[PDB]
């Protein structure tokens, strides 16, 4: 059992508007995967550069450590008690969807701590901090981008199965429903006429004759 | 002549709802959907027309009219929110743009005020053509300063807050009736604009 | 008058709009997912469903009037808040909720 | 949403007393322990990388940017495999004495398939 | 009076079919889609319905029989089965949970056990409703020890392949002939509830 | 000829194009948001406004000859550049940007 009458002007809607749906979905993975790839290739770039640049700075600070002739790293870890660069949590809408991003933030509170008093010896470190505060800026703002690449890459898999779904499962229900719901009224609207014709015809054909 | 139809022939495409579509002259929508969320007669704006409107509109229009303007942009604001509503619910919304968001606003609270309506009261079912004038053009006022407040940089919630009271008294100014002038006009809708005014400026800064 | 409240109409009104906003929610969820689905559609699709399976069902042979229908209509009903509710005036609905 | 703003360091005693010393993470009084992790060539264990880790990435919802060497990943990859959420973020970054190479990355394993 | 309807067209509009199942009282199902796998007739809540099913439950149910709750909650499953197919099938498998996954294996295994009529070594011999009610209460207590296990954590595989021997021997168990050491209960499902609590105290720890 | 241009074919064909671009990009632009749209998006978004309400539009006693719609067509269709346009010959594109 299923409705016969009126059924074609509700699965019309339904047919166009997954018809709609499935170009603006195609559209959205298109512009998706396009901001994927570039995010994808910014990503390995950024990722590169980051590398080399906390590469070039680990290395200054190893070597100003080892041209100190102390641990510094004991004594500046635990001295360690606040942070001083930040990041504040935002959403960017950017190729219709929710991405994440990092926004850097400097406040006075966390400034140089008091644990080089060697004399000419705290120079090397009050510097090596003052290349690397300036040098984790790169990495920090260069590594912001993998919170949105991740989701990109994360809603392209949603877009590209609700984009082949959508595409797959709209137009054949609605399509056979329709045409056998048109073929079938055709025939059951007809057959009212040829009959009432039919009894127009014999009663006409009766009443002549005598 | 106001004169109903109703389909019974088994569509709704049938001969006697095109012929009497066809032969009549003005066009009053009604959905049995849309009167189903307390908003009868629901009215559609695509299927609507008047060839009078260039007729009346020089008698109207000569006494105080200004139905038009509001109503042409009432019409694409009620069909760009059907649009947006069809897309949004087909698509799958992740994300709203503000100049869409305030038309859509801007048409629920027009479908709200205008659609809304009952066949047993007077207080919410009975308002005058220039009180109705005046409240679309203030409508019509507050969407054009939406429209031009978030071209010159602004955001959504930011625009709704920074109306605050002026959609408020809008909305709810649509219950009561006229008991207070010497004519159809209120004092309560002149005084709308010039706080529409500060509030339209206070909204894009 | 004496039998039956004013605010029969009103909140039928709302729990209809509820129920078409609720079937409207889920055939739109049904298709693409959690994406299309606002959050008054959340609280329609389980309120069609809360109120499907408790005014509708109900014994035999079991009676009840129309104040007891009324209050577990009002009950039943409060799933949504005020601020996104416009078939009903604000001072019943301030009154009664 | 602003949920969170610290910022994990996971590498050596050089790369971390450097990024200590510029300044990207510390020690907060609410948790009782540090936001740091100092790892050693050969003096410490695989399982403690894997625990804090786990215990950065799954115990902790207020870390904002988590970076992690490819060489120490290397070892705890296959935990590090496992998460793939943004919450923290994750960024595979090269080790200090190390080459770098974009297979150890994680995150670039499963954004290049299905891009 | 048992009597079969066919249509006229290949569509179940037919004044035959609609007449014949207006007129009836009970209606007993048939997909097609479950045809080809060898299970027609299969339905189970979806085409079929029997209004004297509540007081032959209540009657039948009343010394012998425990059917009226395994029915139940079967028909619940049975029901939730097809939401949970079309939105695996329609969204996917990562938004669902294991509980919708196990609900679909016991779906397809009670509906294979029971819609299934076709052997693969002989036909199938007379089943009394003692003999369906050790394998719906089987079925009931897997699918509880399954949905109750995963709470406590435990993998889907791991207790898919915990069932084991139980699915084989429940499909052979409709071959064999009635009355194998008792009218009312069996010896063969004894051991499934044995075996599926031993499986589900070893998945939970 | 002698009464209609040789480029009318030419103009309409990027006229046509232009304003399906620009109905595909109206709905797409909502969909993918003001800051993830094309640079072509908004032009033709622009230009199917302009070229709707400015060709399309069109008073009741207010008559217009082939001239006048194709100096219209080149005047809508001067916002876009020249790289934009394939559907014309270079002289008079040049001659009538």
């Amino acid at each position: 059992v299923f409705p016969t009458r009126m059924t074609l002007g509700l699965m019309k809607t339904k047919l166009k508007g997954a018809n709609q749906g499935y170009s603006l979905l195609k559209r959205k993975s298109e512009a998706l995967t396009k901001r994927f790839r570039d995010i994808t290739k910014r990503i390995d770039d950024a990722k590169q550069k980051m590398g080399r640049v906390m590469q070039t700075a680990a290395f200054s600070l190893a070597e100003v450590s080892y041209a100190t002739g102390e641990n510094i790293g004991y004594q500046v870890q635990e001295s360690v008690s606040t942070a001083r660069f930040k990041v504040r949590a935002r959403q960017e809408n950017v190729s219709g969807v929710y991405l994440s991003q990092f926004e850097s933030y400097i406040d006075p509170e966390i400034n140089d701590f008091r644990l080089t008093g060697l004399g000419r010896g705290g120079q090397q470190v009050q510097r090596a901090k003052e290349i690397y505060s300036r040098a984790v800026e790169t990495l920090v703002e260069l590594a912001s981008l993998q919170t949105a690449f991740i989701i990109l890459d994360e809603v392209i898999k949603v877009t590209n199965r609700r984009v082949n779904a959508i595409e797959h499962v709209i137009i054949p229900r609605t399509e056979n429903t329709i045409a056998y719901i048109n073929s079938e009224l055709d025939e059951l609207d007809r057959e009212e006429f040829y009959r009432l014709k039919k009894v127009q015809e014999k009663k006409q054909n009766e009443t002549a004759k005598l | 002549i106001v004169a109903a139809v109703s389909p019974a022939g088994g569509d709704f495409s049938d001969p006697v709802t095109t012929a009497t579509l066809g032969i009549t002259q003005v066009f009053w929508g009604l959905d049995k959907k849309l009167a189903q969320r307390k908003h009868f007669p629901s009215i559609n704006t695509s299927v609507s027309y008047s060839k009078y409107t260039n007729v009346l509109n020089k008698f109207y229009d000569s006494n105080y009219p200004e139905f038009p303007v509001l109503r042409d942009r009432m019409k694409e604001i009620l069909s760009n929110a059907e649009e947006l509503e069809q897309v949004v619910q087909l698509v799958g919304k992740s994300a709203l743009s503000d100049s869409d968001k305030i038309t859509l606003d801007v048409a629920t609270l027009i479908k709200e005020d205008f659609l809304q309506q009952n066949g047993y009261s007077t207080y919410d079912a009975f308002c005058p053509i220039w009180k109705t004038f005046d409240m679309m053009r203030a409508f019509i006022s507050y969407h054009d300063e939406a429209q031009k407040a978030v071209a010159n940089g602004a955001n959504w919630s930011k625009l709704a807050d920074s109306t605050g009271d002026v959609k408020h008294a809008v909305s709810s100014s649509k219950f009561f009736e006229p008991s207070r002038g010497e004519k159809e006009v209120h004092g309560e809708f002149e005084k709308l604009l010039s706080t529409m005014q500060e509030r339209f400026a206070e909204s894009t800064d | 008058e004496g039998m039956t409240r004013k605010d029969h109409g009103d909140v039928s009104n709302q729990l209809y709009a509820k129920y078409a906003i609720g079937k409207d929610a889920a055939a739109m969820k049904a298709v693409v997912g959690e994406e299309a689905l606002s959050i008054e559609d959340k609280l329609s699709l389980e309120f069609l469903e809360k109120f499907e399976k408790t005014f509708i069902t109900q014994g035999a042979y079991e009676d009840r009037t129309v104040f007891e229908s009324l209050d577990q209509a009002w009950s039943l009903l409060r799933i949504y808040p005020k601020e996104m509710l416009n078939r009903i005036s604000p001072k019943i609905l301030d009154e009664f909720y | 949403a602003e949920k969170r703003t610290l910022i994990a360091v996971i590498a050596d005693e050089d790369t971390t007393t450097g990024l200590l010393l510029a300044g990207i993470g510390q020690i907060t009084p609410e948790t009782q322990e540090k936001n740091f992790f100092v790892y050693q060539e050969g003096k410490t264990t695989k399982e403690e990388i894997t625990d804090k880790f786990n215990h950065f990435t799954e115990e902790r919802d207020d870390i904002a940017i988590l970076l992690i060497n490819q060489h120490i990943a290397e070892n705890i990859r296959a935990r590090v495999d496992s998460f793939t959420n943004a919450f923290p973020a994750i960024l595979e970054i090269p080790s200090k004495d190390h080459p770098y190479d974009p297979e150890k990355d994680s995150v670039l394993k499963r954004v290049r398939k299905l891009f």
